[PDB]
RNA sequence: UGUAACGGGGCUAAACCAUGCACCGAAGCUGCGGCAGCGACGCUUAUGCGUUGUUGGGUAGGGGAGCGUUCUGUAAGCCUGCGAAGGUGUGCUGUGAGGCAUGCUGGAGGUAUCAGAAGUGCGAAUGCUGACAUAAGUAACGAUAAAGCGGGUGAAAAGCCC
RNA sequence: CCCGGCGAGGGGAGUGAAAAAGAACCUGAAACCGUGUACGUACAAGCAGUGGGAGCACGCUUAGGCGUGUGACUGCGUACC
């Protein structure tokens, strides 16, 4: 804290309390006994328990049937609307779209809508598929899915 | 709103000795 | 009818006018008037400006006949007081409070 | 339910005549004092004056047993440099025989605004003459 | 005309008619109760025990009410010793309208 | 020669329960001017038994 | 995360000042002077539940006794009438029973005196 | 300092010794209801117990279970200008920290549930800052060189001008 | 516009959804200081409370009492860290 280290009065005789410095944590305009720190707060996570846990959401995914395997899908142009309706006539409102593949069009045309997400197998989290209300994959996204899961 | 900043010596005290 | 009458901000501390306000309370303001014209105070002269500004509103803002008024209700609270640093002896400061106080007026026939 | 409490106001007290003829202090005293707090009465409240009016005759009649007739000694003091006054039984029956049964009393009752609010009610005369007889002061014998 | 019952451990006197708050029993809140156990009877003639509970006499109330009493805070403080507690209470009570009392 | 502890509100009004004022309630009116005034004083404008006394 | 305690304080305070209300002077209006008589409050209570059943007892005792000694039998003699008896009317409703019910009252002494006798 | 070596009154039994029967007397024991801990049995099996017994004063200190505050996810959800937060009352409810509902003020933000992270709770430290009391309308109004009167201006003149 | 000293300050009018939003200006808490109403208090002693409790003044349904405020009198009771 900005300031000086010298008394505000002697240390005896006066008839107020011992005071130091204008610094002290009890001071008004200066203090903080603890201040915070920048630190990191990640945890270390085990690769089998990372994994373990995947393959727990997986599972439970798929017996609250809010996972749906499917073919390619792709979209001919970059065009929101055509994403848009390529899910309305599947009555998807919140949607994981995880592709085999990141493909520039279909990229393009889920990033303005924010109910509908599109990722690589590789880019999945946990949060994001727990968050999201279904997860629709493709048949290569779950080929890869199997084997690097092992 | 200055606090009191010259403090002056206390007076002596009666010698209890 | 109310015809509220305040004088804020007064130069008289709040005590010393109360003793004014007592002299006059529940009182006729034609024997108010004259009360407050004999008192030796200077509470008296600044509750009687009141007063009579009081009255003046009565008169005008509403229904003539000033002669059956009554002061209904007199108070004084102290307002905002100013500080100021005075030199004593021994090179010590005290603080001297220049007190005010608000003034009002209630004057109602009934 | 709620235990019973007297109400003053709904409060009916008797009169009664003592004679303090040949009748130890004491035990006349405590008979006094039990009368005038009430304590006699099956509706007695402890911060209610439910007692009786009591009309003592022939004060100066009263005796006390043993060498108390000389040995007993009044002591008084009236707050000043050295004011402590004493004063036997002898003394104090000449001087006003009331005196010593009103202190008798007084000193058996309960202190307090209720403990002297009871005490109004004792009337003590020397004599064997009062002129409350206006209140019919049927004589208790006591 | 009334009684004096043992019902929750505590005598109760109780007119014909009357309304009665007695400690909690296991009753419904619209069941009539059965109090045998009548400690004295007093009428416009005298009638007393000869034995604890008389011989015939009952009493017929009927249930009303089975709420809670009012609250009561206990405070258990020590001086000096650095300890402080605090409780709550609300004992339960049952109420019942006396409807009938026997010879 | 300083007080052990602050007294109360209570104590501090029945103090002051001997300060306050008491009006005059003696005002007196000329016999020909007819103008208030304190018994024994010459008026405002300067009236006193009738008969003027300040010339002014 | 900086918290701050300004509405929780006031939420304390005012909880024990309504409970202080009603003291005099700053025991009502200061809370460092409230909280002391609440705490203290709060022991008296509590004594005086126990105190309480104590003092009826001994109020009711003493309406039986000036029943009985005026009805001719002292307190302690009645007693031992209603226990050889076997009754097993409480002070309360002996002391109620005194004070409305002469009758009864009086029905009460003379199965006493019998059983002592 | 004042009786002042029964707590006082007062007592010749209201004192002392012995015997006997009664009663008063605590938060002790019992009676009625309620909550919680621990060990058991019959049976429920992540929990109820028809039940069985017992325990529950407590500092230093150890152990167990919780309320509340700010922020993050859940939450572009939910409540909300026919009125949010805050403020001030009242009424209910929980063993407690608390919670809920509503009147008035207020005026636009608030946040369930389940989790996560703490500048997470104040009555004291001759604690720090601001505000306001107390003494108190009290001491004081700063050289004991000294003022008085008329007139003038002014709402007002012992203090200003002549 | 009116009182006031060609003031301070205030009362009307007017602007505004709101002027106890009037520039001393969002919300406006506590200490502290007042006015009004109800009750208590001038023969009564002490951590100022708690238990009991009369009366009185306001509200209820019932005509019996319950609620709120106050609290005479009385038992017990020598703050906190």
């Amino acid at each position: 804290v900005t300031g000086s280290g010298k008394k505000p009065w002697r240390q005896k005789g006066t008839g107020r309390a011992r005071s130091g410095s204008i610094k002290s944590p009890i001071w008004r305009s200066g203090g903080v006994t603890f201040a915070a720190r920048p630190q990191d707060h990640s945890q270390k996570v085990n690769k089998k328990m990372y994994r373990g846990a995947l393959k727990s959401i997986l599972s439970e995914l798929v017996r609250q049937d809010r996972l749906i395997v499917v073919e390619k899908f792709s979209v001919e142009a970059p065009k929101t609307k055509l994403l848009a309706q390529k899910l309305k006539d599947m009555a998807l409102e919140d949607v994981l779209i995880i592709t085999g593949e990141l493909d520039e069009n279909l990229f393009l045309a889920a990033r303005n809508l924010h109910k509908v997400d599109v990722r690589d197998a590789t880019g999945i989290d946990p949060v994001s598929l727990i968050a999201f209300d279904k997860v629709v994959m493709t048949a290569d996204a779950v080929k890869q899915v199997e084997e690097m899961l092992a | 709103n200055n606090r009191p900043v010259y403090i002056p010596r206390p007076r002596p005290p009666h010698p209890r000795l | 009818m109310e015809t509220i009458a305040k004088h804020r901000h007064a130069r008289s501390s709040a005590q010393k006018v109360r003793l004014v306000a007592d002299l006059i309370r529940g009182k006729k303001v034609s024997q108010a008037l004259d009360i407050l014209t004999y008192t030796n105070k200077k509470a008296a002269v600044l509750v009687k400006k009141v007063l009579e500004s009081a009255i003046a509103n009565a008169e005008h803002n509403d229904g003539a006949d000033i002669d059956d008024l009554k002061v209904t209700k007199i108070f004084v609270d102290e307002g905002p007081s100013m500080k100021r640093i005075m030199p004593r002896a021994k090179g010590r400061a005290d603080r001297i409070l220049k007190r005010t106080s608000h003034i009002t007026v209630v004057v109602s026939d009934r | 339910m709620k235990t019973f409490t007297a109400k003053p106001e709904t409060v009916k007290r008797d009169w009664y005549v003592v004679d303090a003829t040949g009748k130890t202090l004491g035990r006349l005293a405590t008979e006094l004092a039990r009368r005038l707090r009430g304590k006699h009465k099956a509706e007695y409240t402890p911060h209610v004056d439910t007692g009786d009016y009591i009309i003592v005759l022939n004060a100066d009649k009263v005796a006390v047993t043993g060498n108390k007739r000389t040995d007993k000694v009044y002591y008084h003091h009236t707050g000043h440099i050295g004011g402590i006054k004493q004063a036997t039984f002898e003394e104090m029956i000449a001087r006003r025989p009331e005196r010593v049964i009103e202190i008798a009393v007084k000193g058996m009752l309960p202190k307090g605004p209720l403990g002297r609010a009871m005490f109004r009610k004792l009337k003590v005369y020397a004599g064997n003459e009062h002129n409350h007889a206006a209140q019919q002061p049927q004589v208790l014998d006591i | 005309m009334y009684a004096v019952f043992q019902s929750g451990g505590k005598q109760h006197r109780v007119s014909e008619g009357q309304t009665v708050r007695l400690e909690k029993l296991d009753i419904a809140t619209g069941e009539t109760v059965e109090f045998a156990e009548v400690l004295m009877i007093a009428n416009g003639e005298e009638v007393k025990i000869g034995v604890p509970f008389v011989d015939g006499g009952v009493i017929k109330a009927e249930v009303v009410a089975h709420g809670r009493g009012e609250k009561v805070k206990i405070v258990k403080f020590r001086r000096r010793k650095h300890y402080r507690k605090q409780q709550g209470h609300r004992q339960w009570f049952t109420d019942v309208k006396i409807t009938g009392i026997s010879a | 020669a300083v007080q052990q502890n602050k007294p109360t509100r209570s104590k501090r009004g029945m103090r002051r329960s001997h300060d306050a004022l008491t009006a005059v309630t003696s005002l007196s009116v000329d016999k020909t001017s007819g103008e208030k005034h304190l018994r024994h004083h010459i008026t405002a404008d300067g009236y006193y038994r009738g008969r003027k006394v300040i010339a002014k | 995360a900086r918290v701050k305690r300004g509405v929780i304080a006031r939420a304390r305070h005012k909880k024990i000042l309504k409970q202080a209300k009603g003291y005099y002077g700053a025991r009502s209006r200061v809370y460092r002077v409230a909280f002391q008589a609440v705490i203290k409050a709060g022991q008296y209570a509590y004594r005086d539940r126990r105190q309480r059943k104590r003092q009826f007892r001994q109020l009711w005792i003493a309406r039986i006794n000036a029943a009985a000694r005026q009805n001719g039998i002292s307190y302690s003699k009645f007693i031992n009438g209603l226990k050889k008896a076997s009754v097993e009317i409480d002070r309360k409703i002996l002391a109620d029973i005194a004070v409305f019910d002469k009758v009864a009252f009086t029905a009460l002494v003379e199965k006493a005196k019998a059983a002592l006798a």
